[PDB]
Formats: structure tokens, C-alpha cells, sequence
């Protein structure tokens, strides 16, 4: 016999010492949680406490790995194929024929989408607001990708408690 | 490990790999399952291009990570 407090709202309930499922009596909580690891009961079926902890961790790490890949990849609006520009201007032609602006990723029909005025590298255009035809976004994208890895590093420090953190993507140069 | 690879065709396949397998080994295992020649494969993980020289552990590719096959296109 043991008295247990809900891991969320702290409402108390009497539980048999051989029951692992905690069902909170609080009408405004109602959360069903595991009693050994405080994990959510629905997400817990068929898994041990360790297998659930690993499952949520992999879910998080892969979410950041794909968040970094998403910043680098251009997805064709028609066929969904991922594109990367090796060189050239910012007008992309996917193998399906559809065209897109490599900067803002919108679907376009031709060169009329782009600003072609005299324009210094990474400088605003004093005569339009269209996308630069020649600007290379590789450095800016690599910065955004690193911001994701750093923000994922700091959100790990909040959950773990200590200053323990493991890098998600590949290392630095 | 067990990792996922997303084809150009949209299908996601699964591979049995080890962190010591080089990228060339992975491109081979992709060819055995989908018939995609390795010289045609452009692999990208966590936003970074994969090169034939290094291994999966060098790119910090862990369990259930996804490698994306992409088209490396020239602008125009
Ligand atoms: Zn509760
Ligand atoms: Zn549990
Ligand atoms: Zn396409
Ligand atoms: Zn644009
Ligand atoms: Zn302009």
C-alpha cells in the first residue's frame, strides 16, 4: 500500500504496490502516467521505461537532424524532390520541369521573378524588392543550420538539468 | 545500426549499417536495394553533403537517422 502524487498536478491517490499505472483523479488533470518513470501511459504500451526514454530521445534528435537538412534542401513544389544548387544563378529547373527561386523557394515561371539591377554581393536593391538573381546563400544557410544545432544544444541543457549536451549533426570544420 | 534513406522517387528505404561503414559502402547498399548507381547518388545528412572518403561515424550519423538523396543541379 502506497500513496502517490500525480507527476503533473500533484493530486494524491491511493495505489496498490503492484500497480504501475497511475490514473489521476483530478478532473482538470486526468493524466494517466507510469509510476516508475512518470512517462505518459498511452505512449508507454509495449515498451519498458528505458525503451520509452530512448524512443523520445531518438524522436528529438532526428527532429533536429531533419530541421538542419530542411534548411539546406530545396523541395520541388510539384514532385517534392530535394535540390541543391552546385553553381549558377538562382533560377532552378527541377527534372520535372517546374521552376523555383533558389532563395525564397517559391514556384516561378521565368527570369521575371529576379532582380537583375547592378547590386553588390549581399546588398539591398534601391529600385526593387525582387530576389537577387546571383546572390549565393550558402554562408547564410550554413549559419541558419548552425543556429539549429546551437539551439538544440541549449534546449538539451534545459531538459537534462546540467551542462551536458551532445552535438546532433556532423562536427565543425 | 538501422538508418533510413529517402529516394529521389519519394520512397524511404531502410538500411542495416554500422558506424564504421564508409559512405562508399552505403552507396553500394543503396544500389542493391533500389538499383541507383553510386556515381548518381548525392547524399545529404543534417544539411551537410556526404563525401565518399569519410565514414558514418565521421558525420555523426546515429540510429534511425535519415539520409536524403538529392539532385545537385546547376542554376540557370
Ligand atoms: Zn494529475
Ligand atoms: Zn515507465
Ligand atoms: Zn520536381
Ligand atoms: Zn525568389
Ligand atoms: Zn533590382
Amino acid at each position: 500500500d502506497e500513496l502517490v502524487r500525480c507527476p503533473s498536478c500533484s493530486f494524491p491517490a491511493l495505489l496498490d504496490s503492484d500497480v504501475k499505472r497511475f490514473s489521476c483523479p483530478n478532473p482538470h488533470c486526468r493524466k494517466e502516467t507510469c509510476r516508475k518513470c512518470q512517462g505518459l501511459w498511452k505512449e508507454h504500451n509495449g515498451l519498458t521505461c528505458e525503451e520509452l526514454a530512448e524512443k523520445d530521445d531518438i524522436k528529438y534528435r532526428t527532429s533536429i537532424e531533419e530541421k538542419m537538412t530542411a534548411a539546406r534542401i530545396r523541395k520541388c513544389h510539384k514532385c517534392g524532390t530535394g535540390l541543391i544548387k552546385s553553381e549558377g544563378c538562382n533560377r532552378m529547373s527541377c527534372r520535372c520541369g517546374a521552376q523555383m527561386c533558389y532563395l525564397c523557394r517559391v514556384s516561378i515561371n521565368g527570369y521575371d521573378h529576379f532582380c537583375q539591377h547592378p547590386r553588390s554581393p549581399g546588398a539591398p536593391c534601391q529600385e526593387c524588392s525582387r530576389c537577387s538573381l546571383w546572390t549565393d546563400p550558402t554562408e547564410d544557410d550554413e549559419k541558419l543550420i548552425e543556429e539549429i544545432q546551437k539551439e538544440a544544444e541549449e534546449e538539451q541543457k534545459r531538459k537534462n538539468g546540467e551542462n551536458t549536451f551532445k552535438r546532433i549533426g556532423p562536427p565543425l570544420e | 545500426m538501422q538508418i533510413f534513406v529517402k529516394t529521389l522517387t519519394g520512397k524511404t528505404i531502410t538500411l542495416e549499417v554500422e558506424p564504421s561503414d564508409t559512405i562508399e559502402n552505403v552507396k553500394a547498399k543503396i544500389q542493391d536495394k533500389e538499383g541507383i548507381p553510386p556515381d548518381q547518388q548525392r547524399l545529404i545528412f543534417a544539411g551537410k553533403q556526404l563525401e565518399d572518403g569519410r565514414t558514418l561515424s565521421d558525420y555523426n550519423i546515429q540510429k534511425e537517422s535519415t539520409l536524403h538523396l538529392v539532385l545537385r543541379l546547376r542554376g540557370g
